[PDB]
């Protein structure tokens, strides 16, 4: 391992990429997704049905059928099992992470069953309520002073918000008839959908954090943003890329590119721009960096 | 009918 990774920086050291290599990278990844819809690899079927074609935000932006995250919490005679979101599987096993949108009005309510269902702990918000003149997120969380807001027969209301540097993390309480959980919402503004922060320092500071509360796969962590593609993506490969640097098992053949590849294979998209992609890159070079350090 | 992409 400390040999893997200081090769892995002295070739990063030793070969700059250029705008030009990684947009030419990036094609690559747009160009295998397109070769998915022409080959029918992988069926958006149930997306595609008129009863659920308006969950979608996004009309391209269609969930794979065989990795989607199917519903079956009841709690009314109009609740159905499709939503927005697929699992992608983590570095030791299937539904690490959920990516999915942000929700709509008409979505709410299955965000916060899917959530439940799941006994997600940890929701990742890569996105802001308004964007570009747009709303790109509808209100699913509480804030401190009003209470318990309503979802279905779910009350979310807020204990405390952390206000970080470039993020927010709220510790939500979730009373679902009887019972009552915590998730922690950690919401990162000023990155929209796609441009890309600087540094990369406030993103692996977020995602130190979210692992501080949850270091492992037990339950699926929620990642979304307006699409559940780009920033989702982002937040996905350099989380799943410090699970291998921890644990000491970045292989040999080691790639970025792959890892993207492999993930775009589950949920549509991901990653959607060359920009996100470099920031991916540099996050991860930068991840190796700090690995080095923990081994001296 | 309201897309994504993208970029």
């Amino acid at each position: 391992q400390r040999e893997i990774l200081q090769k892995f920086l002295d070739e990063a050291q030793s070969k700059k990429i250029t705008k030009e290599e990684f947009a030419n990278e990036f094609l690559k990844l747009k160009r295998q997704s397109t070769k998915y819809k022409a080959d029918k690899t992988y069926p958006t079927t149930v997306a595609e049905k008129p009863k659920n074609i308006k969950k979608n935000r996004y009309k391209d932006i269609l969930p794979y059928d065989y990795s989607r995250v199917e519903l079956s919490l009841i709690t009314s005679d109009e609740d159905s099992s499709y939503i927005n979101a697929n699992f992608i599987k983590g570095v030791y096993g299937p539904k690490a992470y959920i990516a999915t949108q942000g929700p709509l009005s008409t979505t709410l309510l299955d965000f916060w069953r899917m959530i439940w269902e799941y006994s997600v702990l940890i929701i990742v918000m890569a996105c802001m309520e308004y964007e570009m003149g747009k709303k790109k997120c509808e209100r699913y969380w509480a804030e401190p002073g009003e209470m318990q807001l309503e979802f279905g027969p779910f009350s979310v209301s807020c204990e405390a918000e952390k206000r970080k540097s470039d993020y927010i993390i709220r510790t939500l309480k979730v009373k679902f008839n009887s019972e009552t959980r915590t998730i922690y919402q950690f919401h990162y503004k000023n990155w929209p959908a796609h441009d890309v922060p600087s540094s990369i320092d406030p993103i692996l500071e977020l995602i130190w954090d979210v692992r501080c509360y949850q270091e492992d796969d037990s339950v699926p962590i929620c990642i979304h943003s307006s699409a559940g593609c780009g920033r989702t993506g982002v937040i996905c490969a350099i989380d799943y890329t410090w699970m291998l640097l921890k644990d000491g098992i970045i292989p040999e053949n080691f790639s970025v590119f792959s890892l993207i590849r492999e993930m775009r294979t589950q949920r549509p998209s991901l990653v959607q721009t060359q920009e996100q992609y470099e920031l991916v890159y540099n996050a991860v070079l930068e991840l190796f960096k700090r690995q080095m350090d923990v081994i001296r | 009918d309201n897309e994504y992409t993208a970029r």
